């Protein structure tokens, strides 16, 4: 039942507001790669015996 | 520090540094406090003004 936010269009827009407002800070703080950390992670042990 | 010649910069440390990223954030903490009251009560009252 969603009468409730027909006889309340503030309300809505409220939340709405707080949606865009989190969003909008959120995006600058997100990091931005092309391609996700999808490689397995790898570990190189070196050694040298001239 | 500004009068000495060119290449010397002065970094602040310690409790300095502190006061200083504390003074700088006042404005964000006080307006986004004060957005969120403003949100909220427009929420509660189904009014804009009000």
């Amino acid at each position: 039942m969603s009468q409730f936010f027909i006889r309340r269009p503030v309300f809505a827009w409220v939340i709405a507001i707080f949606i865009i407002i989190f969003g909008l800070l959120s995006i600058p703080k997100l990091p931005i790669a092309r391609f996700p950390s999808v490689a397995p992670p790898q570990v190189n042990i070196s050694a040298t015996y001239p | 520090i500004a009068k000495l010649p060119k290449g010397i910069g002065y970094e602040w440390t310690g409790i300095s540094l502190q006061e200083k990223q504390s003074e700088s954030q006042m404005a964000f903490l006080l307006g986004l406090s004060m957005l969120v009251v403003f949100l909220v009560l427009a929420a509660l009252y189904e009014s804009w003004a009000i």
